[PDB]
C-alpha cells in the first residue's frame, strides 16, 4: 500500500533553562555560562610584573622607609597594596596623597 | 600571590579572561572581562529541547 | 488593598446543604471571574467551581457535579456557592478567589496586565456530622521550665489560644486538631520560659472558641 | 490528579526545584501556576503563566514548563520558605481547573535536635469527673521521626494520641505532644508512670519520672 | 511536531519512518552542519574577545572625600548598570536567534522533503508525511540523499491517492 | 486577509463562514490566548522593575564652579543620552516583537485549519477556504473544536473538486 | 532558487518564464517598491540625525595633572566603548533586518503566484513553476497583472495534470 515517514529533531532527558525574549525561562539542550563567578583565589605572576609590596605602601617605597628598601629602583606593572602594610618611620602626611600615588603607579 | 598565568587580575585572585563578562570584582587589571552586577547569564548552544 | 468579609461558615448535618457567601471591595468585581476551591482539614487542595464576570459561563468540578451552583451579584459585590447532598468527604475550608485562569473568564478591559490580579481569602469552613456543638474544658498544667493549657471537649473546630490578654508571642506553641473516636476535639497549648520565671512574673491563658459563645480563661502554675 | 511529589529538601541557599507532571489536556495545552500554601494561612500566589511572578513576590522563584513537565525553582531558599507548594493548570477536557497533589519542603536543621521533654499532670479539676489527661512534650527539634514509649509502670497501649507541629518559622525545627487519658477507676491513686522518647536524634531512649502527686 | 527524539546521537535533525519491511531513523546531516556552524560562529564571536584595560580611577574608599567620591562612585555605579543592561539585552537577543535558527533549518528541511515528493505523498499535519505507494529503504535512501525521482512513483501514489 | 472584523469583542482571531445554513462567526480561543500570554510576560518584564539610587550626584548649578562642573554635567548628559538611546531601541525592538507574535499567531492558526482538511477544501487566497462539500454548523464546530475527520467528506470533495 | 538574475536592471525581483511562443523576463515592481520605501525609511531615520553639543570637557592632556585626569579619561573612555558597542550592535541588527525584509518580500511574491493559480500549476521546487496548459505572453501578463482566472485554465491542467 503506502508508508510513512515522520520528520523530528532530537532532544536530551536533562537540558539547561535559559532566558530569551519570549519566554523569561525556556529550556534546551545545551548552554554555556558568559558570567565569570569563580576566583581562584590568587594572584597570578604572568605575564604582567607583580611587586608584592609586603608590609610598605607605594608610599614608604618612595620616600625608603628602612623596611622598605627592597623596593629601591625596582619596576612593576602591578603594585598590590596590602590591608596589613603600615608605617615604621617618622610621621607625615601628603597633600593630594591619591594624586601622587596615581601618578607613580602609572 | 600564585606562580601562574592569567592575563586578568582583580583583588580577588586571578580570573580567566574567555567569558565576556564577570562578577568577582569591579576592580580589573589587564584584559579583563566587564564586570555586571549579574550572578549568572547563560547562552544556549542547542535547540528547544522537549523529551519524550 | 482589597477587603472581603465571608459567610456561611458553620456545621450542616449530613445530607443537608451548605450556603456560602464571599462579599468583596476594593476593586472592580464586575472584570474579574472568581473561583471556589476547597481544603479538607489535614492535607489537600480540591478545586470546586469557576464563574466568569458576567455570568456566562460556569463550570463545576467533577466530584460535585449536578448536586452544586455557583452564583454572583455585581450590584451587591457578592460571590455565592451553594451545595447540597453533604458528606463527610466534603467538610473543609472553602476559599472563594481569583485565581489565574482562560482570558475570556475576565473582562476585556483586563485581559492584558502586569500585575495579573490575585486574592484568596480566608478558609470559610464547613463540617458534617451530629451538630452536638457543646462547650469546652480547659486544665492548665505546670510542673528551664514549660507550662502549658490543655482545652478539650468542643466539636466546632475554630478554637482560638491567647496568653494574659495577647502578649506573650515567643515559644508558643499551638498544637494541630486531634480527632478520636468520639466526636470530640482536643488541644493544647504550651511554652517553654526557662526555670527562673516562677515568682519573676505568673501567666494566665485563654481560650476564645466563637461557634459556642465561650470565652474561659485560667491561670498557670504548679500544685 | 497532578504528579507533584510528597517531599522535598535542601539547605539554606540551595535552590531546590519542585516538580509537575500533567497530560497533553491539561499542561501542554495550557499555561501552569504555583501558590504557596504558609501553616494556617491561605496560599498566596506565587507564579503564573508559568514564569511570571506577581508584584508583591521575590525573584528567587523562577518557573518552567516544557510539554507536559512545569517546574518551580527555588533559588534564595531560607528559613521562611518552609510551607506547602501547590500546582495547578487549567484542563479543556474537564472543562475545569486541575490542582496537583501537593509537596511540602524542609530544609538543613542541624541534627542537634535539643527537645524541652516534659511531663505534665492531669490537675484536680480535671480528675472532678474520674478524667484523668497525662501529657508529654518534645519541643524544638529537627530531625521529624521519633516513637514515644508510654511506660504505664512499663505498660504500653494500642491506641493513637498525638500532635505534630511543622517546622518553626525561624530556626526550623518541629515540636511534639502526646496526651493519654483514662478514667479513675484506671488511675484511682496514680503508682508510677512515665513517657520514653525513642528519637534518632541521640543515642538511646530516655524518660522522665511521673510519680504518684 | 508533538516532541523531540532522544535515541538520535548522530546528528540533531532526523527521519523516522514505518514501512512494510520494517521501522527505521536515519538523521540528516547538513542540516545540522548548518545549525553547528551558526551557533559557532556566535560563540567565537563571544568567547575570547576581551580588551585590554590598565590604569582606571579608584571604586573602593576607606575616607569620607566629599565630593570628589560622589562623582568617581557615580561615575562607576552608571557604567555598571549600562553595561549590565547591554548584557542581558545581548544574551537574551542571541538566545532568541539561536532558537529561531534552530526552528528555521527544521521547517527549511520539512519544506524541502515536502517539495521533493510533489503529489506522490500528503501532509499528515504532525511533522509526517503520509506516502501513497510501495517505498522500500532504498527508495526512502533516494529520498534523503536527495535522488528522489517523482515521475517514477507518480501515477502509482495518484491511483492510491484517489481511487 | 484584506481587513479586519469588527464585530469579533470575545476574541481576537477567529472564523467566519457562510454554509447552506447561514452565516456565522466564532472566534478562536488557545491562539488568542497564547497571544495575550506573551505581551503580559512582556508587560510583567517592563512596568513595576524600577531599582533605588538614594545619593547621586548634584544636576544643577546656581554658581560658575570652572573645571568639576564641567565634569559632572559632561557625565550626566553622557548617562542620559546613552539611556534615551537604549530606551528608544528597546521600546522599537519590543514593539517589532509583539507584531511578529500576533503575525505569526494568526497564520500559525490558518496552517492549522489549512492541515486539518488535507485535500477537502482549496486555498482562495484572501484568508478564506473553499470548502467542497456540504458542511453544516456542527462540521464547522468540528473544524474548530479539532476533531474534523477528513476522511468521512473527503471521496464527496475530490468529486467535486474535479468533476 | 540557486542564484540570481543579472540582466534585470529595471527592477528587484522577477519572473522569468519559457512558453512556445519564446523565452522572456520582466521584473514585478510593488515588491520593489515596497522592498524600496523600507530603506529609504531606514537611511532617513539614520542619516541627517546628528544632535549638537557645544562646550564638553578636556580629552586631550599635556601635563601630569594626577587624580581628575584619571576622572576625566576614565569618563571618556567609558562612553566611547559604550557608543562603540551600541553602533555595532546597531549596524548588525538593522543589516539583519534588511535582509530579512528582502527575503520576505521574494517569498511573498511566490506565494501571492502561487495561490493564484490553484491547482492549474505545480510547484518544482526551484523557485519555478511548471504550468500545465498553453499560456501565451497574455496569459502570463495576467498572471502578473494579477488578472488571471483560473476558473478557464483549470480543466484542461487537470487533465495534462492527472492523464
Ligand atoms: C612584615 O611584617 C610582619 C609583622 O610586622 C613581619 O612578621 C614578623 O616576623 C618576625 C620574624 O622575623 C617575627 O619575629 C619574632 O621574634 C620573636 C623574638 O623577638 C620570636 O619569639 C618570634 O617567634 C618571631 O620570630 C615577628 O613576630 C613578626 N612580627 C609580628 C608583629 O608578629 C614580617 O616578617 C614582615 N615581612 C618583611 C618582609 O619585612
Ligand atoms: C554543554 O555545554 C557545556 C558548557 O556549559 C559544556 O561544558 C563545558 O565544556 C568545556 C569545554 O571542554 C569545559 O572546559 C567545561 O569544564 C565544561 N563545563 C561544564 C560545567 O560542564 C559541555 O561539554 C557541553 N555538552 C555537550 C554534550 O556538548
Amino acid at each position: 500500500p503506502g508508508a510513512t515517514l515522520c520528520l523530528g529533531h532530537h532532544a536530551v532527558p536533562n537540558g539547561t533553562i535559559v532566558k530569551t525574549i519570549t519566554n523569561d525561562q525556556i529550556e534546551v539542550t545545551n548552554a554555556t555560562e558568559l558570567v565569570q563567578n569563580s576566583s581562584i583565589g590568587e594572584i597570578c605572576d604572568s605575564p604582567h610584573q607583580i611587586l608584592d609590596g609586603e608590609n610598605c605602601t607605594l608610599i614608604d617605597a618612595l620616600l625608603g622607609d628602612p623596611q622598605c628598601d627592597g623596593f629601591q629602583n625596582k619596576k612593576w606593572d602591578l603594585f598590590v597594596e596590602r590591608s596589613k602594610a603600615y608605617s615604621n618611620c617618622y610621621p607625615y602626611d601628603v597633600p593630594d596623597y591619591a594624586s601622587l600615588r596615581s601618578l607613580v603607579a602609572s | 600571590i600564585g606562580k601562574c598565568n592569567s592575563e586578568c587580575i582583580t583583588p580577588n585572585g586571578s580570573i580567566p579572561n574567555d567569558k565576556p563578562f564577570q562578577n568577582v570584582n569591579r576592580i580589573t587589571y589587564g584584559a579583563c572581562p566587564r564586570y555586571v552586577k549579574q550572578s549568572t547569564l547563560k547562552l544556549a548552544t542547542g535547540m528547544r529541547n522537549v523529551p519524550e | 488593598q482589597v477587603q472581603l468579609l465571608e459567610s456561611g461558615g458553620g456545621v450542616v448535618q449530613p445530607g443537608r446543604s451548605l450556603r456560602l457567601s464571599c462579599a468583596a471591595s476594593g476593586f472592580t468585581f464586575s472584570n474579574y471571574g472568581m473561583h471556589w476551591v476547597r481544603q479538607a482539614p489535614g492535607k489537600g487542595l480540591e478545586w470546586v467551581a469557576i464563574i466568569s464576570f458576567d455570568g456566562s459561563k460556569k463550570y463545576y468540578a467533577n466530584s460535585v457535579k449536578g448536586r452544586s451552583t455557583i452564583s454572583r451579584d455585581n450590584s451587591k459585590n457578592t460571590l455565592s456557592l451553594q451545595m447540597n447532598s453533604l458528606g463527610p468527604e466534603d467538610t473543609a475550608l472553602y476559599y472563594c478567589a481569583k485565581l489565574p485562569s482562560p482570558y475570556y473568564f475576565d473582562s476585556r478591559f483586563v485581559w492584558v496586565a502586569a500585575s495579573a490580579f490575585h486574592f484568596w481569602g480566608q478558609g470559610i469552613l464547613v463540617t458534617v456530622s451530629s451538630a452536638s456543638t457543646k462547650g469546652p474544658s480547659v486544665f492548665p498544667l505546670a510542673p528551664t521550665a514549660a507550662l502549658g493549657c490543655l482545652v478539650k471537649d468542643y466539636f466546632p473546630e475554630p478554637v482560638t489560644v491567647s496568653w494574659n490578654s495577647g502578649a506573650l508571642t515567643s515559644g508558643v506553641h499551638t498544637f494541630p486538631a486531634v480527632l478520636q473516636s468520639s466526636g470530640l476535639y482536643s488541644l493544647s497549648s504550651v511554652v517553654t520560659v526557662p526555670s527562673s520565671s516562677l515568682g519573676t512574673q505568673t501567666y494566665i491563658c485563654n481560650v476564645n472558641h466563637k461557634p459556642s459563645n465561650t470565652k474561659v480563661d485560667k491561670r498557670v502554675e504548679p500544685k | 490528579m497532578l504528579t507533584q511529589p510528597p517531599s522535598a529538601s535542601g539547605t539554606p541557599g540551595q535552590r531546590v526545584t519542585i516538580s509537575c507532571s500533567g497530560s497533553s489536556s491539561n499542561i501542554g495545552g495550557n499555561t501552569v501556576h504555583w501558590f504557596q500554601q504558609l501553616p494556617g494561612t491561605a496560599p498566596k500566589l506565587l507564579i503564573y503563566t508559568n514564569s511570571l511572578r506577581p508584584s508583591g513576590v521575590p525573584d528567587r522563584f523562577s518557573g518552567s514548563k516544557s510539554g507536559t513537565s512545569a517546574s518551580l525553582a527555588i533559588s534564595g531558599l531560607q528559613s521562611e520558605d518552609e510551607a506547602d507548594y501547590y500546582c495547578a493548570a487549567w484542563d479543556d477536557s474537564l472543562n475545569g481547573q486541575v490542582f496537583g497533589g501537593g509537596t511540602k519542603l524542609t530544609v538543613l536543621g542541624q541534627p542537634k535536635a535539643a527537645p524541652s521533654v516534659t511531663l505534665f499532670p492531669p490537675s484536680s479539676e480535671e480528675l472532678q469527673a474520674n478524667k484523668a489527661t497525662l501529657v508529654c512534650l518534645i519541643s524544638d527539634f529537627y530531625p521529624g521521626a521519633v516513637t514515644v514509649a508510654w511506660k504505664a509502670d512499663s505498660s504500653p497501649v494500642k491506641a493513637g494520641v498525638e500532635t505534630t507541629t511543622p517546622s518553626k518559622q525561624s530556626n526550623n525545627k518541629y515540636a511534639a505532644s502526646s496526651y493519654l487519658s483514662l478514667t479513675p477507676e484506671q488511675w484511682k491513686s496514680h503508682r508510677s508512670y512515665s513517657c520514653q522518647v525513642t528519637h534518632e536524634g541521640s543515642t538511646v531512649e530516655k524518660t522522665v519520672a511521673p510519680t504518684e502527686c | 511536531i508533538e516532541n523531540g527524539w532522544e535515541g538520535m546521537v548522530d546528528g540533531w535533525y532526523g527521519f523516522r519512518h514505518q514501512n512494510s519491511e520494517g521501522r527505521g531513523q536515519a538523521a540528516d546531516l547538513k542540516s545540522t552542519q548548518a545549525a553547528i556552524d551558526q551557533i559557532n560562529g556566535k560563540l567565537n564571536r563571544l568567547i575570547g574577545k576581551t580588551n585590554e584595560k590598565f590604569h582606571q580611577i579608584e571604586k573602593e574608599f576607606s575616607e569620607v572625600e566629599g565630593r570628589i567620591q560622589d562623582l568617581e562612585k557615580y561615575v562607576e555605579d552608571t557604567k555598571i548598570d549600562l553595561w549590565s543592561y547591554n548584557a542581558e539585552l545581548l544574551v537574551a537577543l542571541e538566545n532568541q536567534h539561536t532558537i529561531d535558527l534552530t526552528d528555521s533549518e527544521m521547517n527549511k528541511l520539512f519544506e524541502k522533503t515536502k517539495k521533493q515528493l510533489r503529489e506522490n505523498a500528503e501532509d499528515m499535519g504532525n511533522g509526517c508525511f503520509k506516502i501513497y505507494h510501495k517505498c522500500d529503504n532504498a527508495c526512502i535512501g533516494s529520498i534523503r540523499n536527495g535522488t528522489y525521482d517523482h515521475d517514477v512513483y507518480r501515477d502509482e501514489a495518484l491511483n492510491n491517492r484517489f481511487q
